[PDB]
């Protein structure tokens, strides 16, 4: 059987509480049984056991904004959304911000078409340097 | 970092020609859905202006004859039909990782017939001599194309580190260049010589022209 | 209509730091990435850094990464670089620009000129080029100024035809050199008046030399 | 050769070592990994596993919050196998924060792997805040 | 086909900001085909998918710590895959943070991974605290 | 979220006799050691109060006639002999995931035999049209308003009493509202519909 | 002994907030999660939210996020409940209930009703409902605001076959106290209905007699 | 050169604290791990805890985690060891020694002995050993019950070295030290020679010449 | 935690003599590249000095005649020709986990020939006896090797618990050990009896040689 892995980069909108991501730098895409669709979700054609993670680097100020959530989010085909893992962060008191990063992973079932994406308090404040803030899942 | 080799280095057309320009990356900048390429126009002393985004974008209120294709490692740039407020230096521009770096730029230039460069040799002026410094210019008047070599000779002494040259944008009537080559020596060094010489090598030029004088005279 | 205005050109000496400001209007500031990028006398474009508006998280390109400073005051809509321990090879347009997605950058300032040099404020001399057939070549060498630009005209802007002002080079003096050169008739010369009229806004001078064979 | 996996959910007790539930979106893929008293994942096979803990904890700072990831294996004493620390937050009445650990180890047949912290009655246990699972190479 | 793991332990030196590395306490090493190389680098020998991980606890008193997951490949620089960052604690004499670190990457024959930071003399040694390693798919 | 269903609405038993109600979850609730279903008793104007945790766990102080069994998507409460006491509404809650929800309850009902109503209306006073059905079991009754033969609808409104603490039988009050378009009428009835009642019956005044 | 004592029913108007408390004693305050939740006089229990005491942490049902504001004082060992923007629909009873594992909830409060209406306080209008060898009579109390209102038959001498009927709602209340007597009993025994509304100070009595 | 200079030996009484102080020289103080090592009366060496001078981060033997505080004076380049609630069984010498990666100890302090007694300071009483070996006769001096160490012990003013062993101190169950010095001499000499222990004990002041009879 | 047992106890070797000391860990303290185990040297009085770093590197500035070898559970420090400096107590140590600990020493002494115990006991002196205390001290002087039992019998009755034995360093001239057992009784207790004898066993003596006085 094929390996089914993804790994993606961070991307900024200018549009929202869903990350974007990209195809682009250092990404993983084993094949077509794990896509990148509408820049937002990763979604798998193949029912089993995944490891799925996320990395959320942020930027923020106290003064400047409740905490900083990130949440890594299932959609199956048939179900309502629902949230597998979540982190939480206070914001740092540095000007003009400071950098905190949440990582999050478990293993899970996915059905056929079922779909992750990550939703956070504020996307404006997500970190976009090289390697800060990344999603990806592998097929166990 | 990514390096982005544009060609040709000057792409001459005419208005109502088409002309295609390329960009080549030194790794692919292409994934699944999406190029991370992007085409800018800059003319002199203003801004890039984007044309075309994602490899094959048209951005919003750029005019249809603009057109972008490719994928992997290899861009182009397309004009269906090149009008005169097309004639600009274009740039690609990577966002694949970072930084994003640009191309060094392809010139669109005027096409226009072959002109030989009509030669003048200027010796420095008394005002400027008396004050210790004698620039000797040599004027390369309306010529096509830009390719021209200026070679100075000092008593048939072939000189190397002692000349600047300048020349214009195509002109806004005949499309032609025109080129400056100033030769800059002290008072004693001029005052040592007698020929001074600005030889001239041009396609337009059955062979190369020489124009000198003697100092005095 | 998506604006970013930049402040004016800074000329200064080696050793000194600037900071160039770039005014957003027409959209929402803390919506878009802004770049910094660099472009050199003659060279294409150098990309600096990058800053979020919206919270000040700046990346740099290693190369500017002890050259520059990047901020926002997301109240004044307006995004500032400074540049310190500044040197000849700074010399350059400097771009502010925005981009939707770190990806293409839709619109530009409209550039900042900075210029480092030991020169002081200077009009330049102006010689002539002294008058080969059917035509004559004359013209005016305006040497030794700073900074730039110049502008010649002919005959008070009565003579245009075969005029080509060439763009200036920097010597290594640091001075700015460039000629005025027209072609007349042979047989106009010492009947008609060729006068060359050199405009130095900077150094507020207004030079008139009549060039005669 | 049968997949080998485990995700459990964090459970509050009114009585410094976490509880955990197969309830919400839990995997246990076979009896070959079983929670136990709700306090450990012991695994029936020997071989490399990787072994993960998220925490999230809300407190005040008015010294630090450890999460531990620890190992009972058979006729030996509990170790540590990971740790984290985080600050406390000063953010009235609590400031959330979360601890991620991972690694790969050898599990002998019988080991148990549970998480310790400093202050379990501070744990969040809101959808996705608290989890614990390991997954046999 | 083998399974190809590795788990190091965290080492100080009183040398730089590349983080050193001990086969020692519980760590995994599975055989040849992933090697630590002068204390410093996870090294494999087969091409793959590898999950590469690394986990960084730090104890520092108030720029950003910041660790970093970089990738040497034959014949190319040096770069970045993972990066993490966090405030500097204000606690006295210093306070402890973790960072972890994680993905699913392709290397090479012979690629190499290691960890940088911005101060190592400021990592947390103690049991458990700081660790680095990787598993093949 | 979870829906929980309760079967029946309503359960009738008298004291001596055995209960079971039942709880469907909208999916399973139950893993490898224990299931997230608890059973909670509420008497009118007071609080629920647990009984059963985890499916099958008697509360600490909970009487020995409660227990409770299921797994999956299917649980039972069963009272082996009921009480006075035990009469009440039992609902059934899980545990599973955010958030809890809980049924809808099931009514524990005092059974006795079918009471037929004693029907009578009112008109309104000089100084609102009633209708009183009193003293019968079951609860289920229609209560049609007639005006001059036309049947109205929905200008009334309905109240029922709780089970008679001596008798066992409910009774029920419908009030018909009317502008004083009360006068642009002459017989205002009140036909019944009780399983009590050989056929409906009908009250009626002529207004005078 | 674990006890749960709420704070006293509220009668508001649209937009109004209200701060309900739930005082613990017998148990540590701390060491339970404490769930507040919501019966709407037809319902049906629902969840509002939960908190730890320990720290303040809260986690709400989706449907209350924007409607409630959980917080405690461990000092007082009190947790509260805040409802903002009340509207009709935020009428119920609130308890209180502590949970050890955010399983089961072992201990409730008394409840806390809550009424919102732009209805004001009025105190009733009572109408005689006058009369084979069983007799029906009562009155009809109608538009009253807030609840309760009380009845008594003959200053209390009179309970036996008394229905005094769960109140209805139209914005003001209405009931009817009915009684069943010996057809032969209207010529020997008086009827009066004794009505109580203490919100409004109101106490009429209404002589109920063939009419 | 690397150096660490220990502070001087506390005698304490039980429930007192004491912090010790290890002074660094000669190398980049913030470069190296520092530990604190026990060393019991007679005993092998037992690992306290280490510091990191850098940023003050500690960890802890178990078994010391209630008993020892670490910390350091950067601009002094100097590390402390606080022993808290102390009882007989803290009585040691205590280290602290520099490791370049918390493997190999490449420089100690010289230590810093710890006593732990609710002894309070005592001079000794001196009895003679009386002689008589065969041809060899021993005599000597019994220096009983003082507190704390040291004494010393010379013969005939330090004239008489040959022979003489002065024992090491045993503490006895009352708390309070006792140690004997003896010499062999010929038989023959008994009838000729002085024999004469000089004890001083620095701690109470006292000073005994004691003639050794027959 | 890893137990470090090191042998021989005591290692009796003359200068110029090859010296090898042994240290076995509880578990493997070796992996790929390192043993996490390390070698001091201690003179009493002085603090521990490192001889050998990672089971075989030579400390810089220690003489070359040290060398250290094993792996996984086992461990030698071998001295190839022993100097008159090198008597000491040598221990090794681990680092392969928390807590680091070490071994419970070998002792280097100083070979030289059997030499038997010259046996004296001393009664309490009268000044002592005026005071409510005897002590009665019996001295075993220049034997070798360290090994000897002293018991005290008090008419006969063999003595527990009431006895303390000191003993000396090698000596600086010839090597030899001298021990003092000190015998602590009550002025009453002392009083009650006539004979006290200390018997002494040591590989020198042909059988045990008892040293007696009778009180008064
Ligand atoms: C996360 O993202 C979007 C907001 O842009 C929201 O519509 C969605 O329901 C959220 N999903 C979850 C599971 O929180
Ligand atoms: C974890 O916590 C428990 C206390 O409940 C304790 O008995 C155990 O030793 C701890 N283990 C470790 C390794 O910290
Ligand atoms: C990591 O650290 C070293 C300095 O110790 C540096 O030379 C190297 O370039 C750094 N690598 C990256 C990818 O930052």
């Amino acid at each position: 059987n094929p390996q089914i892995a993804a790994h993606v980069i961070s991307e900024a909108s200018s549009k929202t509480s869903v990350l974007q991501w990209a195809e682009k730098g250092y990404y993983t895409m084993s094949n077509n049984l794990v896509t990148l669709e509408n820049g937002k979700q990763l979604t798998v054609k193949r029912q089993g056991l995944y490891y799925i993670y996320a990395q959320v680097t942020f930027c923020s100020n106290r003064e400047a904004s409740a905490p900083f959530i990130a949440s890594l989010c299932l959609k199956s085909p048939g179900r309502f959304e629902r949230i597998l893992l979540r982190a939480a962060n206070t914001h740092s008191s540095a000007k003009p911000c400071g950098q905190q990063s949440i990582h999050l992973g478990g293993v899970f079932e996915l059905q056929p078409g079922a779909s992750v994406f990550v939703n956070v308090t504020d996307p404006s404040q997500v970190s976009h340097g090289t390697g800060f803030t990344s999603f990806g899942l592998l097929k166990l | 970092d990514i390096v982005l080799t544009q060609s040709p280095a000057t792409l001459s057309v005419s208005p109502g020609e088409r002309a295609t320009i390329s960009c080549r990356a030194s790794q692919r900048v292409s994934s699944s859905t999406y190029s991370y390429m992007h085409w800018y126009q800059q003319k002199p002393g203003q801004p890039p202006k984007l044309l075309i985004k994602y490899a094959s974008n048209l951005e919003s209120g750029v005019p249809a004859r603009f057109s972008g294709s490719g994928s992997g490692t290899d861009f182009t740039l397309t004009i269906s039909s090149v009008e005169p407020e097309d004639f600009a230096t274009y740039y690609c521009q990577h966002s694949w990782e970072x930084p994003p770096t640009f191309g060094g730029g392809t010139k669109l230039e005027i096409k226009r017939t072959v002109a030989a460069p009509s030669v003048f040799i200027f010796p420095p002026s008394d005002e400027q001599l008396k004050s210790g410094t004698a620039s000797v210019v040599c004027l390369l008047n309306n010529f096509y194309p830009r390719e021209a070599k200026v070679q100075w000779k000092v008593d048939n002494a072939l000189q190397s580190g002692n000349s600047q040259e300048s020349v214009t944008e195509q002109d806004s009537k005949d499309s032609t260049y025109s080129l400056s080559s100033t030769l800059t020596l002290s008072k004693a060094d001029y005052e040592k010589h007698k020929v001074y010489a600005c030889e001239v090598t041009h396609q337009g030029l059955s062979s190369p022209v020489t124009k000198s004088f003697n100092r005095g005279e | 209509q998506v604006q970013l205005v930049q402040s004016g050109a800074e000329v200064v000496k080696p050793g000194a730091s600037v900071k160039l400001s770039c005014k957003a209007s027409g959209y929402i500031f803390t919506s878009y990435y802004m770049y910094w990028v660099k472009q050199a006398p003659g060279q294409g474009l150098e990309l600096i850094g990058e800053i979020n508006p919206s919270n000040g998280d700046t990346n740099f390109n290693e190369k500017f990464k002890s050259k520059a400073t990047l901020t926002v005051d997301k109240s004044a809509s307006t995004a500032y670089m400074e540049l310190s321990s500044l040197r000849s090879e700074d010399t350059a347009v400097y771009y502010c620009t925005r981009s939707d997605g770190r990806n293409d950058m839709d619109s530009w300032g409209q550039g900042t000129l900075v210029t480092v040099s030991s020169a002081s404020t200077k009009g330049p001399s102006v010689f002539p080029l002294a008058p080969s057939g059917g035509t004559a070549a004359l013209g005016c060498l305006v040497k030794d100024y700073f900074p730039e630009p110049v502008t010649v005209s002919w005959n008070s802007g009565a003579l245009t035809s075969g005029v080509h002002t060439f763009p200036a080079v920097l010597q290594s003096s640091g001075l700015y050199s460039l000629s005025s050169v027209v072609t007349v008739p042979s047989s106009s010369l010492g009947t008609q008046t060729y006068i060359c009229n050199v405009n130095h806004k900077p150094s507020n001078t207004k030079v008139d030399k009549k060039v005669e064979p």
